[PDB]
RNA sequence: UGAAACUGCGAAUGGCUCAUUAAAUCAGUUAUCGUUUAUUUGAUAGUUACAUGGUAUAACUGUGGUAAUUCUAGAGCUAAUACAUGCUUAAAAUCUCGACCCUUUGGAAGAGAUGUAUUUAUUAGAUAAAAAAUCAAUGUCUUCGGACUCUUUGAUGAUUCAUAAUAACUUUUCGAAUCGCAUGGCCUUGUGCUGGCGAUGGUUCAUUCAAAUUUCUGCCCUAUCAACUUUCG
């Protein structure tokens, strides 16, 4: 269901030449994210279009990198992860448990299910509250 | 017929003087814009004269076929 | 005026944020220029910085590109047929980015007869030397000469008129064109 | 008023744009010479790499 | 020398107060491959009547108005780094056409275009160890059967980056009609051609002063506040 939606879905500034009869009808552009992150094979042979995918779209990865555990996958192309941590109250000389929910973007190159641990990287501000992007999935 | 041709000739005689005055009044900056406006005015006058001649003669494709041909 | 501030909304938890400051000049927003078909009328808009931004109110012409042959020709725009953001901008015949117009096929054809030499639809020596030099490139998919039969091409618009003041785009190709004409026939 | 001084200033502007043009052109020519001899030395190093791998 | 006035610049700093504000400000820590940046500092532009175009006005003179304002009307002047026009430059290269030549394996007089900025489309922007077969194009020689005797750059962890080229595009952006000092050299003796020190102005890149959003973690009391947000995001 690639052209199911209302405008056409293409990578920007790519060209498929009709005059030259090629084997594949869609030339696809991809980049590696850096930091020793392997590009998944489904990004390269895939047919999806996403601007906010870090392997097919116009989004770089830079800044903090974080790890979490996903709780919500219930909405379109964005999932919500959860980082539990310990906060240290100095008067009582002992820690407090705390957690923060950050909603991260996910490309359709990842099959992320609730309970798995992901690895997120900072990107440009994608939406009102989304500022992150999933670059690695670990099965659990 | 002849009156419409005389009106088109008078419109062309006014438009030639208007285009010549616009070309003479232009500077080096706005000469290309004045030339584009004069060419658009000449094309619109020719289209209006052709439509007037077609109306004087009269008074006195689809994308589904493209889809069928493509499929 | 139009404040594009992010503190006047709610938070991520739905709480009502209080007001914090008066609206700022580094965060303003302008009223949109719903750009029509008409004679050339472009207003200058001064920006933040020492820069300047065109605002195309009424415009008619454009430098539209052909993807396959790599040419771009100054060509009049007839009217808007289809638009992805709203269906009501079609009703007002509005040029924006990706608003699709019908563009008349006269100067592309007049180049094409000078560069490929076969008429569509239905003598100087070096020129036929050149048309003997180009043989295999004369084939275009059937929808394009079907549009040449009426002399009206469909072209998308890639240049934003409200910033650049121009209206420049590209002619639809068989994949792009095929999907857009099937949903055009789904609308019609 | 046309004075000799404004003619001298116009002459100086013309002369300065001229000599700036030849100075940057000869700088470009010397750098083209440097890049050509650097690529020649690089091809010589490629040649000695190929004969040490051939032997 | 210099009152007034035009023009350029500053007045967006400083000074004061703490009313609003409880993930708001802020503190430490990131990011801008997500942006604008007067000034400073360094580079940056032979491609577009020239012994140097034009027009308004202030200041000033004169006439006025009202109780009253840092109020100003009418008339008469004149300047610019105000405003608005407007030429100039060297060679070389490459592409679009191309009068004629003859039938090959084709090659050409000549014409036009190619500074910078805006906008779109396309292309280049590569880098793991070696090889062979075919068809074209060429630089080629024929023992007209034949085959080779010579081409390939940056950065980042990351990019559609830097940048270049092509097709055009554009109420055509910029490419000095400015000013102060000493006034010098070269003769076909024209009052001809050259000629320094440095103030201002200017396109773009970089820097700097910054600005703007922005990442992680942190806030006093309250359940006699347990569910809140979505017609109006
Ligand atoms: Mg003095
Ligand atoms: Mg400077």
């Amino acid at each position: 269901t690639v052209q199911s939606e209302r405008a056409f879905q293409k990578q920007p500034h790519i060209f498929n030449n009709p005059k030259v009869k090629t084997s594949k009808r869609t030339k696809r552009w991809y980049k590696n994210a850096g930091l020793g992150f392997k590009t998944p094979k489904t990004a390269i042979e895939g047919s999806y279009i996403d601007k906010k995918c870090p392997f097919t779209g116009l989004v770089s990865i830079r800044g903090k990198i974080l790890t979490g555990t996903v709780v919500s996958t219930k909405m379109h192309r964005t999932i919500v992860i959860r980082r539990a941590y310990l906060h240290y109250i100095p008067k009582y000389n002992r820690y407090e448990k705390r957690h923060k929910n950050v909603p991260v973007h996910v490309s359709p190159a990842f099959r992320v299910q609730v309970g798995d641990i992901v690895t997120v990287g900072q990107c440009r501000p994608i939406s009102k509250t989304v500022r992150f992007n999933v670059v690695k999935v670990s099965a659990a | 017929m002849e009156d419409i041709l005389a009106r088109h000739r008078k419109e062309n005689k006014d438009l030639q003087n208007k285009i010549t005055g616009m070309k003479k009044q232009a500077t080096k900056s706005k000469r290309k814009e004045v030339n584009s406006k004069c060419l658009d005015l000449q094309d619109k006058l020719k289209t209006k004269q052709e439509n007037e001649i077609r109306d004087w003669k009269i008074a006195n494709v689809t994308p589904e076929k493209l889809l069928e041909q493509l499929s | 005026g139009i404040s594009r501030d992010s503190r006047h909304k709610r938070s991520a938890t739905g709480a009502k944020r209080a007001q914090f400051r008066k609206k700022r000049k580094f965060e303003l927003g302008r009223q949109p220029a719903n750009t029509k078909i008409g004679a050339k009328r472009i207003h200058s808009v001064r920006t933040r910085g020492g820069n300047k931004k065109y605002r195309a109110l009424r415009i008619e012409t454009g430098n539209f590109s052909w993807a396959s042959e790599g040419i771009s020709k100054k060509t009049r725009i007839a009217g808007v047929v289809y638009h992805p953001s709203n269906n009501e901008l079609v009703r007002t015949n509005t040029l924006t980015k990706a608003a699709i117009v019908q563009i008349d096929a006269t100067p592309f054809r007049q180049w094409f007869e000078a560069h490929y030499g076969q008429t569509l639809g239905k003598k100087s020596k070096n020129a036929e030397r050149k048309w003997a030099a180009r043989a295999a490139s004369a084939k275009i998919e059937s929808s394009v000469e079907s549009q040449f039969s009426a002399g009206r091409l469909y072209a998308c618009i890639s240049s934003r008129p409200g910033q650049s003041g121009r209206c420049d785009g590209y002619i639809l190709e068989g994949e792009e064109l095929a999907f857009y004409l099937r949903r055009l026939t789904a609308k019609k | 008023l046309v004075t000799p001084q404004r003619l001298q200033r116009k002459r100086h502007q013309r002369a300065l744009k001229v000599r700036n043009a030849q100075a940057q052109r000869e700088a470009a020519a010397e750098y083209a010479q440097l890049l050509a001899k650097r690529l020649s030395e690089r091809k010589a190093e490629k040649a000695e790499i190929r004969k040490r791998r051939a032997s």
